[PDB]
RNA sequence: AACGAGACUCUGGCAUGCUAACUAGUUACGCGACCCCCGAGCGGUCGGCGUCCCCCAACUUCUUAGAGGGACAAGUGGCGU
RNA sequence: AGCGUGUGCCUACCCUACGCCGGCAGGCGCGGGUAACCCGUUGAACCCCAUUCGUGAUGGGGAUCGGGGAUUGCAAUUAUUCCCCAUGAACGAGGAAUUCCCAGUAAGUGCGGGUCAUAAGCUUGCGUUGAUUAAGUCCCUGCCCUUUGUACACACCGCCCG
């Protein structure tokens, strides 16, 4: 039923998305196994090397 | 000797930041220790320059807000000063630890963006987490004082103490736990 | 405390014995903040006490000063009736006497049918104001036939 | 729509409570005394100055808009 | 090849470098005067306070305003048919 | 604090120190200024420190209305403006909608100029206290360029069928 929190590090910024340009699209590399990577959408201002907190790791999203 | 500055009365060296995502964005210790939460610095001139402002001055700026209070920064320094003196009597703890833990508990970490009544879930960045936390706990202090014999210095102390333990009596914790409930339904 | 009487009746009007003495007596018509302070200053009363803390002879000293200002050396420039039109006197008018003094003034203007008396009778603005856009108290009217 | 009914002068049931409650509170201030005893802020201001001259409480800080008091140097 | 754009004109921020001031000031003293002893130490040479007052003292930092100076994507690292 | 104005050339009025009388608005006397020279070191407001009130349409708010006193003017009633005592409304952050704004900026706060015999709730300038949020997009309303279609040229607010 339940799943744990994961932390992941920003490795590249890819562009801006949403109807008004509101969300940045970004690539992240996990803090446990450094060989893993995924892409995500983020609401606020973002910079390369920021650390995000993920409430689910298994979901992945393209262009909304 | 001049390497330690007590902010009038309170030490910075014993403070700890316990979320590794926020250590870069909550400015405390070292070059960020000052005597007063008031400077004339040009923090607005570039995108990430905002992150170099001491966290007690960011609380002081966000407090001089609601129309009749615009520009009145000298009044707003003494509200923060008398709130920290009440926090030390109630808790016995360092007031800077109570502020840092209230910021770490109050910032939301998932939210849902608007696309057409229709929404989609997205991640929140560490700079927007610290921006959201300050606005929520300033709003919580401001709404409680509006028709009570309680001063704003007492309401800002009550709001920070309840947020530092996550009690859900504070305005900031109820609003964080509303935003993450709504976004969890938009996955 | 003494559990003393905390509502009292002074000039056919009720005073709450619970406010500061200088703000309790302004419940009398004809007695504002400015006049109430000067009466208590001539009466030799301490302004710090609550209105239920006055003794029976202290309220009679205040009442006898309010009704005769000119004999306790309250100035002529302080008073609310100056050279009264029918008999030339100077005085302060209080309680139900102030209601009748206005009632006589509006009828005196109406009897000779001066412009003031007609505006007071038709219910219009009496001083210089415009009437096209302010003071509206009727109902919205539709254009339809 | 509602009304408070705060007292303007003490009675023994609340004045003996004022003297019994002194050690219980880490923070003593006119507003917390007002809401807890059902007392006006001007009577709460007056009552806390008497306890200071009796030596029963410590003044922590004073300013036009905010006084602060605390328990007598133990606990 | 022509007009618009840009250049151009006024304005803001820098000069202890220049020119030079009783319708602008500073510092200092021949000094002179009132007040305080708080000061090593006295009621003093010497200390403190001044839009208190002369200079036939010295000067231009603060004020005024004329001439010139200065910034070019010029220097270093990436990206670009 | 900073920007300004000042004896009106027909046209007949200017900016004010100091002393005295009056609670106040105001009155009398006597000097300076055609201005880096006199009002003037332009003792501005918010802000700052101490006091009183105590969650009450309240010592919040000040509309409406009675009586008296000065000043301008040839003349003040349909109240010119100003001063004093009294009276004490709606209003507890505003439905569907909708405006302006990116740094000494928004907003707060007061002061000059214009109009002026008498007089800003307007407008055009100046200083003072001083933030939150962005560093983007074409979704809504529009603009520029190219390809494309048309029965439009009065130009889509067009033309046209039973």
């Amino acid at each position: 039923r339940v799943q744990p929190i994961k932390l992941a590090r920003v490795t590249k910024v890819l562009g801006r998305t949403g109807s008004q340009g509101q969300c940045t699209q970004v690539r992240v590399e996990f803090m446990d196994d450094t060989s893993r990577s995924i892409i995500r959408n983020v609401k606020g201002p973002v910079r390369e090397g920021d650390v995000l907190t993920l409430l689910e790791s298994e979901r992945e999203a393209r262009r909304l | 000797t001049p390497d330690i500055k007590l902010f009038g009365k309170w030490s910075t060296d014993d403070v700890q930041i316990n979320d590794i995502s926020l250590q870069d964005y909550i400015a405390v210790k070292e070059k960020y220790a000052k005597y007063l939460p008031h400077s004339a610095g040009r923090y607005a001139a570039k995108r990430f320059r905002k992150a170099q402002c001491p966290i007690v001055e960011r609380l002081t700026n966000s407090m001089m807000m609601h129309g009749r209070n615009n520009g009145k920064k000298l009044m707003t320094v003494r509200i923060v000063k008398h709130a920290f003196e009440i926090i030390h009597l109630l808790t016995g703890e360092n007031p800077l630890q109570v502020l840092v833990n209230a910021i770490i508990n109050s910032g939301p970490r998932e939210d849902s963006t608007r696309i057409g009544v229709r929404r989609q879930a997205v991640d929140v960045s560490p700079l927007r987490r610290v921006n959201q936390a300050i606005w929520l706990l300033c709003t919580g202090a401001r709404e409680a004082a509006f028709r009570n014999i309680k001063t704003i210095a007492e309401c800002l102390a009550d709001e920070l103490i309840n947020a530092a333990k996550g009690s859900s009596n504070s305005y900031a914790i109820k609003k964080k736990d509303e935003l993450e409930r709504v976004a969890k339904s938009n996955r | 405390p003494e559990k003393f009487q905390h509502i009292l009746r002074v000039l056919n009007t009720n005073i709450d014995g619970r406010r500061k003495i200088a703000f309790a007596i302004t419940a009398i018509k004809g007695v504002g903040r400015r006049y109430a302070h000067v009466v208590l200053r001539k009466a030799d009363i301490d302004l710090t006490k609550r209105a239920g803390e006055l003794t029976e002879d202290e309220v009679e000293r205040v009442i006898t000063i309010m009704q005769n200002p000119r004999q306790y050396k309250i100035p002529d420039w302080f008073l609310n009736r100056q050279k009264d039109v029918k008999d030339g006197k100077y005085s302060q008018v209080l309680a139900n006497g102030l209601d009748n003094k206005l009632r006589e003034d509006l009828e005196r203007l109406k009897k000779i049918r001066a412009h003031r008396g007609l505006r007071h009778f038709w219910g219009l603005r009496v001083r210089g104001q415009h009437t096209k856009t302010t003071g509206r108290r009727g109902r919205t009217v539709g254009v339809s036939k | 729509r509602d009304k408070l009914n705060n007292l303007v002068l003490f009675d023994k049931a609340t004045y003996d409570k004022l003297c019994k409650e002194v050690p219980n509170y880490k923070l003593i201030t006119p507003a917390v005394v007002s809401e807890r005893l059902k007392i006006r802020g001007s009577l709460a201001r007056a009552a806390l100055q008497e306890l200071l001259s009796k030596g029963l409480i410590k003044l922590v800080s004073k300013h036009r808009a905010q006084v602060i008091y605390t328990r007598n140097t133990k606990g």
